[PDB]
């Protein structure tokens, strides 16, 4: 998170927390109720918001599931929307953490290689990503839409 | 991160004899982050080495 | 390095659910207990020395042998090394009271310290009173808010 | 013909530095003092001399004491470090970066355009940290230096070496 | 600043600045308001801090101007004063700054050296700052004083 | 580099003074701009790699022979040198806006720049068209204010390299 | 090439040329004229390899060509087939050279960042890599088709 | 030892003794008979050395055991005692090694950290080093007050 | 490096010549001055923090705008490097009087620092008095013959420099 | 590495003492036999080639099988490196010698040596037996100055 | 040279010459008259010398003066004969330098080499030398024998 990584830089210099590092920590703790509050709304919601963000995926890009396409068929659909879900989480996993670690850590390091060996059309994944953030957007207020969209876009420029 | 301890002995049968040390660099245990593992795991085995023992502490 | 927010994100990632509710409390509690380790972090900060002075005072008071000729403590060199741990106990709680969790402590402070001591031929149990020695200034100075973190060293060391 | 230094009309090394034909050798049991002018041999030849008191590792000097880290892993944690930032690359472009490199890591010049590119592109799109780790992991490095060397100014040619 | 270590940073690595960092001078932006008026109370209250924390220090440490002191005389405690006011101006840098990366690169890198070649004593130091942060946090409310505190703990724990 | 408070700081400190209402204005000018420099560099970051898309897709249009045979960017290897060049001055831009200063262009693009281009043969009026294509493409995406202020530090880099 | 090859690992050893080097060198200069002959065969066929290498990529994906494709439009589609025919000199450069170097030094380094600027999906150009190697072994004789082949297969790992 | 230094020399190069080096032993062993005689003389004088320059030290700088000095009280006054002696011993060992390295590996190395964060005066030490320069100085004849005074000056200049 | 011993032998080396009569007398004068050389160089190693203080004292005192606002020697970095080159000064001067040879002052310091100097705004002549003033100092603790043998290489750091 | 003054002086400073008429004896007595033990070290050193000559021909006319086909010392690099080992103990024996304290061997020549023949497969007994022919032909040649520092390798493999 | 490795050596560490490094060079100075009266004996009989050691030379060795042999003919014998002139005077130097620094540097860094490029066997030159050793020893009384005797080994030694 944000305080993990005021700690590493604290760390790496073999000093305690300077009042830098210390405004970034209670800055945190004050956007904590906030956090939740965008991290709630989108936990609750994750259902329709990936149902939402496949169905406009799927009309930009029908040749996805066209024959032939990568998420032809219920599996790899299916698979498809369980990808949509996981950055979800991921982005979640962001708004509580401050930071983009946990996104990172999970869900972003390697998966240029997994869709470059899978054929997956990152470009499609984008746009799925984009009308998640869309659906999200339209259930939060103008404050909370930006606080989730930065990590939205996060995700969007690591796969792009 | 991760930290890996790697005991390994790497031999210098394709080079000239020294006259020097060499016992460290030969036989050998290290702490290695986990992103310079596969580097170290590689370079041991393209020297001929022998990776005798892994550990990761915790 | 873990904080709580961290430990409870990987405990979520693990089973594969979105946040509950239940995992949202854990959460709101930590940002409600912040303020109050910042301001202990930040005291401990301010007398880092002096707390590191204090508590090594009562360490080799109370085990005078150790600053002996032929004592684990005995030269400018190994003393020097002692305090220097003793800074390094000290920062590490610190951290782990500002991040909530002791995975900072596990993975930079106690991982292998028990065989570098024994290597080394650093008592052990004389540490672990020095540690205990800090833990009591510290509690002196914030209050109990950190005695966990140096419970956890000692028993890690132990 | 005697006490010349290597370069003929610029055979001359700054005093902040070490001497030209000095090695420097980590060995598991050596005394303190030798431990000491070691750790301040790398810090004179990674960073071209020795930092104001107070500048120095900390955490990674213990793990260079103790043998739990070695000269290599040392020099690459430094040549990444916040003092390597703030000495070199917060003043120089990249291109810069790169001859500072090769002259801190592998003790020389870049011969050509190839090997400026490779840690060029590695700073572009990586940054600091990745092109440290890549000079240091080449098999020129691990073969001159080794593994508990510093890093020297090399002045004989080695065509098979760089 | 705080600006400059976030732009070092992700130009180290190659990157823009994450949604953390652009966090952290999202909030720092936001309190540059309270920081300049707060730097500009320190500025106001120049003479009494330096002459209050002068006469606690050499209370507290008769030594000093006592002969054979290193502050003995009416030159040598000017300069002593005048080191303090240095040092006040720094941390008056510091606080506009959102980071104590004026005080380190004026008047800490290097101070060892420096105060040890003019044969000053560092506890000498130590006291005259902790008089300094004991006046100059009298001057202030409740969150500006401990955040103009954590620069002189900074000051002090660096001249230790 | 200097970021504007720094610069101010620095001024300060090199005539030895507090800052006086002048400073004080200087640095409350920084803050109030600094919401918009925020947006405009979360917005640019967002972006990027659409910008250089459009950047190089506009600078090869209105010079084709930069791509075919004999161009300085026909191979692979060398187009993605351009394009990464383009990352180069719109990170650094970014970076500019973001401090509100031009010093870090000083130091870590300009200098050198041109004898590096010359010495590789790489055509500054060229790459000087490509700046101003990314300009304008920043500009259609950051707003008003945003755009003349990104301006700044795309014509600053732009009179740097010609 | 080979000579360069063998030149370049006898420098790095810093020797003379072993006689195992000699003999690649050899075998190089013996195959010299079928080689040639390969190349001369490939370069008179260009614009008919060109036409139905483009022909069958564009039936088998004709997701390319349609509205919304990398490729639609005349000047699009023109340039996927100038790409073919780059690619396709390419192959024959490596051909007379016994090795891909030229291959890797022209238009593989820097492939996938060049392509991903230009929006252009890799699969797609494995597929008409592997439909232009088609077109070009079917031109040539039972041997000659296997060493061609190679090259084709290493093209089409290449972009993969 | 200066034997430690010219083995450890030719072990830095993987050769035998060299003709200086061996003259360097030959000096040594030479000089060992002096060296024990000076050795000798402050070994059987410490309690005297250390007593006298405890005596001319604090009347140097009465505020050291003044109430708030360093060494004020019995405990404190008896450890600034043994310091000395400990250094007195030191400067035998290297009176008898022939070089510094039992002085650094025993006493030097870590010295100036330790009396700095026990905020002990060097300036103070350094005057007892000195006194105890003296102390022995009268006590040994010209040749033999000079080759201890080497090692004296040794330890006043790393304390320094 | 060359010594007084190391110069003769290079100029009978390369004139190919065996020790003659006058070889034989340079190498007399320079083994009867070591005794005074070695004599110095303890009294300075000896001094050298008290010989900085003082030195370094007189410079600014002569000078105060050197460590005021302004002054190249402002800030607490600055002074460390200045008294850091002060002392590097003091240390090399006392090699080549061991040394009886002025090259190693040649090969370790003076070449490229009149650039350095004149780049990162370090003012010289101040420099020079600096040098001056540690002249002073060390010929008062040496004694008279030392300090006439010390201000030969003295001098040839502040000509050097001039 | 110690030599004979700096073990004196490490066993003083274990006890905090200074040098008494014993510590003093020791050294005096080390200082006497110095010159005998350079002119043995300078003999080996100037004929440190034939030693080693006569050293490798002893060992393998005792054990020839090391020379045969499948032999550990059979191929030029391992003969090689056979007689640089060799080498090593002789060089190393010479540095104890003049120190006139076996430490030097211990760090850096017993360190980790039996772990890495092991790895290698370098035979033990008869590298114990090279070091014992060594010993053999440097006695005859300077008599038994030496012979407690090739016990002392000897003592280290076995 | 002494005074060379000694400065070299403290430069090495960036400190001051230690009490040890002193004393060494004390100890080289002291002997310069004797070292001095060496190289003049030596100097002088050049002539002797070089005429006894290759007598000497040439009757242990009879194959290198016989047809066949590398100083066969009267213009390589006094090719061989002058090049142990060059070592004799090698060895002066070294002698007024207090090590073979001189010689090292002179005429033993790539002599090796030299010797294969030339054909000239090193075993014809460990005689030599050895020859010229007892020549020259012959000519000093016994403690002058054993130091330029030492420099004769380390010659032999670097030559084999
Ligand atoms: C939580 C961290 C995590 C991530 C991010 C993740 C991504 C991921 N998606 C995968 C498969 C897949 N992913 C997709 C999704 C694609 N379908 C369409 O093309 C879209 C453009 C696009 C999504 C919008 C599809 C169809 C597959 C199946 C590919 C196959 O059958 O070969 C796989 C291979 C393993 C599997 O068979 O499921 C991974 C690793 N996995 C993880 O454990
Ligand atoms: C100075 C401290 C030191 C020691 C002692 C030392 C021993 C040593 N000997 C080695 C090789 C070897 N050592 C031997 C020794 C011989 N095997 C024969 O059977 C004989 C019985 C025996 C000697 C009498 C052999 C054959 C090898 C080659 C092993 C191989 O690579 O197969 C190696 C591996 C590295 C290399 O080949 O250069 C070490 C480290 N290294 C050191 O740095
Ligand atoms: C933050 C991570 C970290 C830890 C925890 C750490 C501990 C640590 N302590 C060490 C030495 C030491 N540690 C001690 C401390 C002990 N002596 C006893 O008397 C005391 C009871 C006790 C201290 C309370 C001493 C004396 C040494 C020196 C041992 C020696 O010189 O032989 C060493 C060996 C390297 C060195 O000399 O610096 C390590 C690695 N190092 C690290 O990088
Ligand atoms: C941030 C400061 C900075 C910059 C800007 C920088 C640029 C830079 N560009 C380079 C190559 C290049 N740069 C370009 C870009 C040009 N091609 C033309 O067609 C275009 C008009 C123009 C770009 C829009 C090209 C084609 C090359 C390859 C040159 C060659 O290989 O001959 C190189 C040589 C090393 C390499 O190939 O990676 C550098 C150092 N380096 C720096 O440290
Ligand atoms: C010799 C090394 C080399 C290569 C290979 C190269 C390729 C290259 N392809 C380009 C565009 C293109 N390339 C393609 C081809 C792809 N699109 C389809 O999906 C196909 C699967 C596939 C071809 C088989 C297309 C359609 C474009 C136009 C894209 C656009 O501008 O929107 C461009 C941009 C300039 C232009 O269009 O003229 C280059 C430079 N350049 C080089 O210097
Ligand atoms: C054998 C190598 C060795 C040395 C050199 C050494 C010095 C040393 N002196 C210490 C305390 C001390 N040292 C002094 C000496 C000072 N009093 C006056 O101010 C003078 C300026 C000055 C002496 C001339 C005093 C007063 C203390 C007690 C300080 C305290 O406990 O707060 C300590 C802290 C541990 C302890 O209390 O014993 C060390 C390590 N220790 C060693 O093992
Ligand atoms: C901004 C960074 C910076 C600092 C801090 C700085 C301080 C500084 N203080 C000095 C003298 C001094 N400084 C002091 C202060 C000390 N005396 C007492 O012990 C007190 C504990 C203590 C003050 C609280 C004194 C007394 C002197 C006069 C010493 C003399 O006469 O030589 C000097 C020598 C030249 C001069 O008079 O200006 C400097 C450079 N210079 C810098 O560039
Ligand atoms: C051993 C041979 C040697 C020398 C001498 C040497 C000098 C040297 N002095 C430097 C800086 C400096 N040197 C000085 C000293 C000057 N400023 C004051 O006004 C004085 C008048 C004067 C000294 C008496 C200062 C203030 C700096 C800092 C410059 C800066 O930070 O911009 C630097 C730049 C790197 C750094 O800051 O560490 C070098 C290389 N380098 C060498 O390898
Ligand atoms: C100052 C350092 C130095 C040395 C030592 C040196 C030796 C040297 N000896 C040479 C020729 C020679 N040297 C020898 C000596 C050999 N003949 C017998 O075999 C003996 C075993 C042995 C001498 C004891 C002979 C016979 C030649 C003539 C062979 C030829 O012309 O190739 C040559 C070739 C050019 C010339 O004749 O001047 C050199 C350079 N050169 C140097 O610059």
């Amino acid at each position: 998170s944000a305080i993990t990584k005021a700690i590493l830089n604290a760390d790496a210099e073999a000093r305690y927390l300077s009042p830098g590092e210390i405004d970034v920590v209670r800055g945190y703790l004050a956007s904590g109720e906030r956090r939740v509050r965008v991290a709630r709304v989108l936990s609750d919601n994750a259902l329709r918001i990936v149902r939402g963000a496949g169905d406009t995926m799927f009309q930009k890009r029908p040749d996805l599931v066209a024959p032939g396409g990568n998420a032809y068929g219920e599996v790899r659909t299916a698979k498809c929307l369980r990808d949509l879900d996981y950055f979800l989480r991921l982005v979640t996993y962001g708004v509580l953490a401050g930071d983009t670690s946990p996104i990172d850590e999970i869900g972003l390091i390697g998966i240029k290689e997994t869709y470059s060996l899978l054929e997956v059309p990152v470009p499609g994944v984008i746009d799925g990503i984009k009308a998640a953030k869309q659906q999200a957007a339209a259930l939060l207020s103008s404050e909370d839409a930006a606080e989730a969209s930065f990590y939205f876009d996060y995700v969007i420029s690591a796969m792009s | 991160a991760r930290t890996i301890s790697i005991t390994a002995c790497v031999p210098r049968r394709t080079k000239s004899v020294g006259a020097s040390r060499e016992i460290q660099n030969v036989y050998f245990t290290k702490r290695i982050s986990f992103d310079q593992f596969t580097p170290e795991y590689q370079r041991i085995h393209r020297q001929g080495g022998t990776i005798l023992n892994v550990q990761c502490m915790g | 390095m873990l904080d709580a927010v961290t430990k409870i994100i990987n405990r979520t990632d693990a089973e594969g659910r979105y946040f509950a509710s239940k995992d949202f409390d854990e959460v709101t509690r930590f940002f409600a207990t912040g303020e109050a380790r910042l301001r202990a972090a930040s005291t401990i900060s301010a007398n880092a020395a002096s707390i590191l002075r204090e508590s090594a005072a009562a360490l080799f008071t109370e085990q005078p042998d150790l600053l002996r000729p032929g004592g684990n403590a005995y030269t400018s060199r190994r003393y020097a090394a002692c305090v220097r741990d003793m800074e390094y106990f000290l920062r590490y709680a610190t951290y782990a009271l500002v991040a909530g969790d002791t995975s900072v402590i596990d993975e930079r402070v106690l991982n292998g310290l028990k065989e570098t001591y024994m290597s080394l031929g650093v008592p052990i149990p004389s540490t672990v009173a020095g540690v205990t020695a800090m833990k009591g200034v510290v509690a002196s100075m914030i209050g109990s808010e950190a005695n966990v973190y140096f419970d956890h060293i000692a028993k890690g060391l132990s | 013909s005697v006490g010349d230094l290597p370069g003929g009309l610029w055979g001359v090394r700054p005093g902040f530095q070490s001497p030209p034909k000095q090695r420097y050798r980590w060995t598991l049991k050596q005394s303190k003092a030798e431990k000491e002018a070691l750790l301040e041999a790398i810090y004179r030849q990674v960073l071209e001399r020795v930092l104001p008191e107070g500048s120095r590792l900390n955490e990674e000097e213990s793990r260079l004491n103790n043998g739990d880290i070695t000269v290599r892993e040392f020099v690459r944690r430094l040549a990444s470090s916040d003092l390597y930032v703030q000495s070199f690359l917060v003043r120089y472009p990249n291109t810069k970066l790169v001859e500072k490199l090769y002259k801190h890591l592998l003790g020389r010049a870049p011969s050509n355009q190839k090997e400026i590119i490779k840690y060029h592109d590695l700073l572009a799109r990586k940054g600091l940290k990745a092109a440290v780790d890549a000079m240091v992991t080449t098999e020129e490095y691990t073969e001159i230096f080794g593994d508990d060397t510093v890093p020297f100014a090399r002045y004989t040619t080695d065509p098979a070496h760089g | 600043s705080v600006v400059t270590k976030a732009i070092v940073s992700a130009d180290a690595e190659a990157r823009y600045l994450s949604p953390g960092e652009l966090d952290r001078i999202r909030g720092f932006v936001s309190s540059g308001e309270r920081r300049l008026r707060v730097a500009q109370t320190l500025t106001e209250s120049r003479e009494r801090i330096i002459k209050q924390a002068g006469d606690q220090l050499f209370q507290k440490r008769p030594d000093l101007v006592s002969p054979g002191g290193n502050a003995y005389g009416a030159e040598r405690t000017a300069s002593c004063l005048r080191d303090l006011d240095y040092y006040l101006r720094l941390v008056t840098f510091g606080i506009v700054a959102g980071d104590v990366t004026p005080i380190e690169e004026i008047g800490v890198i290097g101070v060892k050296e420096m105060y040890r070649n003019l044969e000053v004593p560092l506890p000498g130091m130590v006291e005259a700052v902790k008089a300094m942060k004991s006046v100059a946090t009298g001057l202030l409310s409740g969150d500006d004083s401990a955040e103009v505190g954590y620069y002189f703990d900074y000051l002090a724990g660096a001249l230790a | 580099m200097q970021d504007a408070i720094t610069s101010v700081i620095n001024t300060y400190d090199v005539q030895g003074k507090y800052f006086d209402t002048s400073a004080f204005d200087k640095l409350k000018a920084y803050y109030a701009t600094g919401e918009l420099r925020v947006r405009a560099a979360g917005t640019i970051s967002a972006n990027a790699a659409t910008i250089i898309k459009e950047a190089s897709a506009k600078l090869f249009s209105n010079q084709p022979d930069l791509v075919r045979p004999g161009g300085n960017a026909y191979t692979t290897r060398r187009y993605a040198a351009c394009v990464r060049d383009m990352d180069y001055f719109l990170r650094y831009a970014t970076y500019a806006m973001l401090a509100g200063d031009t010093s870090i262009l000083d130091e870590r693009v300009l200098n050198g720049l041109k004898e590096t281009y010359n010495s590789l043969g790489v055509p500054i009026s060229s790459t000087v068209q490509g700046i101003q294509a990314m300009k304008e493409v920043t500009g259609s995406l950051v707003g008003s204010g945003a755009a003349k202020e990104m301006g700044v530090y795309f014509d600053y880099l732009s009179s740097g390299l010609s």
